[PDB]
RNA sequence: UGUUUUUA
């Protein structure tokens, strides 16, 4: 492939050089327009400027902390952090937000990587072998309430079963209703004064509680979970100015109140360098 | 063999529009609007192509272009909405499938200055000035052949109005990944942009989701000519194009 | 090889060599050539 | 080889008619409903064929039959003027041209006893009761869905309501001239006629001019069985078909 | 590929694309048409 | 021919 071609001089009454913006084209301007230029070629392809590849690499989305401890005498297991809920969204973590914002629809079939790391920060003799649960939880299916509750039993529900310290590996398909995720959806769920905006269902994904299916020792031990996404067989369409400003919520296009300026003020005039 | 490319005429319908300062028009994403084919169909009722009657230019209620404008934006099909037939079959179907042919006029003399940007954004999901998690109310994002002018005060529960940052947190420099075209005065008196429906379902809702959303921002501002009033008129014209409604019904009650 | 019944189960796809970066860069009705007026 | 002619279905766009004692329909003048051909044509502008979102059964407000009852009279297209989105077209519009489905329904059982005369009459022009050369009121010959009850009281500027003399100064039993169909409860419980476009114009304004009219007459009073209620729910169905528009323009004020 | 001698220790079937909603939907001795009268 | 490539 060429990357430039040989040009000498010009005397013409074409003028590449001279456009109008207005008409809200770019011109496939080249230097051989501007200068004389000599023969080069590319040595390249454009492989890692693919979405497949700016999107489709492992990115953290979810952190949570689950303790496995004894239950007796506690009433709300989701809320002593014997199990958590995780409503999924890519939406949470700021870097690969801006990368999937770059674009308005996207479709692209999961692959998620659960990894479980223990601490026992109080006196502990041993480390526990502990099996965590990651339980898939789609919209309408029973959300646990108890962390050995009879939702658990994943009769018709995607579950994994993996050791902390150890690692899941799942592939997940798109599961989106429309033909492609909303980044950004400029509507409401019905014509209603006080509905969410932006905010749609087209974009659950679903839930994923984890407990950790062991009984109790005398020790507590605390096990961070984090949940990492990577997108395949990405599919992007109509792309987007890039995210300026900072988030503040999940789904919104929110920026904060006072934000500081992200144009970089020059040192001295706008003749510097 | 003499002619021009700014010299254009539009009919659509009984409506005709032309131009002789014209830019080359903007088709978004090199893709006519076209009607949604069986392969892509889901819904399995017959929609209505309501044809001539709706497929027609509708001219919205001029804005004024003063020194200390700060821009307009304006919903689509939220704009249509009061407008003749198509407004009526927008209220009255359940679905809805429409292309648009937009048409920004702004006439200036040659001793005039400026520049508006007129860009067409998909899924223009606006913020909240409230920050957090405020939502931005059904109301203001569906103002009608009103728009939102940016240049006026925020409201509760309404969208974040700084053209800066495109009333969701990016930078306006950067619009131009958008369809857009620019209304310079010294060269240009009217954009065109042509506008395929951009959606990820082959037909929607019309009265709970806006597909596209319209800009003119004054990029260069307005510099009048010494003695001359500071205001220039900009008039918007928007024509369905390819239109599809399905699932007619009961008229569709919304907010206000 | 593929060592699973899904789709999605499978690998990325790699590269698509198709680019067409007109449909951006030039979205325009009337054909504008490099050199030729851009309004006449 | 076995089936029926009294049990029919008629689908016109997301609406359906079925019935199970129906007389063989009229077809007004042997000639089914059809588009306005070129050679016929007069106004250059091209037709709105609005299609299935107003060519669909719309059901009118149901009448009560009682043994003292005179008739009903409905006038087309200004009946179905408050109906979707036929209603808005032929407001929106200068010129429209339909032709019509009517489904006139009156089920008893086989104890009931009655008769009723389900005709169309083109060009149904009402006459004054005040007699000389006192003119209908629009509002009278305009009452939309509710229709004209003959057995109701006369009004200043209203038509006369003697049923025997059709409205009109003609005699009731020579209305069967015109396209007509008996719902004899013995036999039959749902008319239905299907009238083509009639009129000496290839289109005309469908606000100032009713093409055709519908009358449902008790010929044979109704005799209810011993301790029934003495009466019958009288519901008229009516579909647009090969319905065109033309000259679309601001939506058209008219009385009341 | 199998790895195993017994049939128990293959994947599972997949698909039977072969449906038939008749049995359940239409266990009827005399045919049925839709828009002939069910009873005559 | 104020001509641009390709090959000895």
């Amino acid at each position: 492939t060429v990357a430039s071609i040989s040009s000498g001089p010009k005397h013409t009454q074409k003028v590449p050089i001279l456009t109008a913006n207005e008409t809200g084209a770019t011109m496939p301007v080249l230097p051989s327009d501007s200068i004389e230029t000599r023969t080069t070629y590319m040595h390249f392809n454009g492989s890692e400027t693919d979405v497949e590849c700016f999107l489709g690499r492992a990115a953290c989305v979810h952190v949570t902390e689950i303790q496995n401890k004894d239950a007796t005498g506690i009433d709300n297991h989701r809320e002593a952090k014997l199990f958590n809920d995780w409503k999924i969204n890519l939406s949470s973590l700021v870097q690969l937000r801006k990368k999937l914002e770059l674009f308005t629809y996207v479709r692209f079939d999961s692959e998620y990587t659960i990894l479980a790391t223990a601490s026992q920060p109080d006196s502990a003799n041993y480390s526990s072998n502990l099996v965590v649960q990651a339980m898939y939880v789609p919209p309408g299916a029973p959300n646990p309430k108890e962390w050995d509750d009879y939702t658990w039993q994943s009769a018709s529900n995607p579950s994994v079963f993996f050791k902390v310290g150890d690692t899941s590996r799942f592939s997940v398909p798109y599961v989106g209703l429309a033909s492609a995720y909303n980044c950004f959806y400029d509507g409401y769920s019905h014509d209603d004064a006080e509905t969410q905006y932006g905010i749609t269902v087209l974009n659950h994904m679903g839930s994923m509680a984890f407990r950790i299916v062991n009984e109790h020792d005398e020790h507590k031990t605390l096990v961070k979970i984090r949940v990492y996404h990577r997108a395949k067989h990405v599919e992007a369409w109509i792309p987007r100015a890039p995210r300026a400003l900072p988030y503040t919520s999940i789904g919104r296009t929110n920026y904060p109140k006072n934000t500081e300026p992200v144009i970089k003020k020059r040192k001295g005039d706008i003749k510097s360098y | 063999c003499g002619y021009s490319d700014r010299v254009q005429q539009i009919t659509l319908g009984n409506s005709t529009i032309t131009t002789q300062e014209a830019a080359n028009a903007v088709v978004c994403y090199a893709e006519w609007p076209e009607y949604l084919p069986d392969v892509d169909a889901s819904d399995v009722n017959k929609t209505s192509k309501p044809d001539t009657s709706v497929c027609r230019f509708y001219t919205l209620d001029s804005k004024t272009w003063t020194t200390g404008s700060k821009g307009w934006c304006w919903k689509l099909p939220d704009a249509l909405k009061d407008m003749g037939v198509f407004g009526q079959n927008m209220f009255f179907h359940s679905l809805g499938r429409s292309g648009y042919t937009v048409h920004v006029q702004c006439n200036a003399t040659k001793f005039h200055s400026g520049c508006l940007l007129v860009v067409v954004i998909p899924e223009h999901q606006l913020a909240s000035h409230e920050g957090g998690n405020v939502s931005v109310k059904y109301t203001f994002t569906h103002p009608g052949e009103r728009g939102i002018d940016l240049s006026s005060a925020n409201e509760v529960g309404g969208p974040v109005k700084d053209v800066i940052y495109n009333m969701n947190g990016t930078l306006l420099g950067n619009l131009l990944i958008f369809p857009h075209q620019f209304i310079n005065l010294r060269t240009n008196n009217t954009a065109t942009i042509v506008i395929p429906y951009i959606n990820s379902v082959p037909i929607d809702s019309m009265t709970r989701h806006n597909n596209v959303s319209l800009m003119v921002i004054p990029i260069a501002p307005l510099t009048v000519p010494t003695g001359a009033t500071p205001s220039l008129p900009i008039t918007v014209t928007i024509a369905p194009m390819c239109t599809e409604f399905s699932g007619i019904r009961s008229k569709s009650i919304v907010p206000q | 090889i593929n060592y699973y019944k899904d789709a999605a189960s499978t690998s990325s796809a790699g590269q698509s060599l198709s680019m067409d970066p007109s449909k951006f860069t030039e979205p325009v009705k009337d054909l504008m050539l490099k050199g030729a007026p851009a309004l006449n």
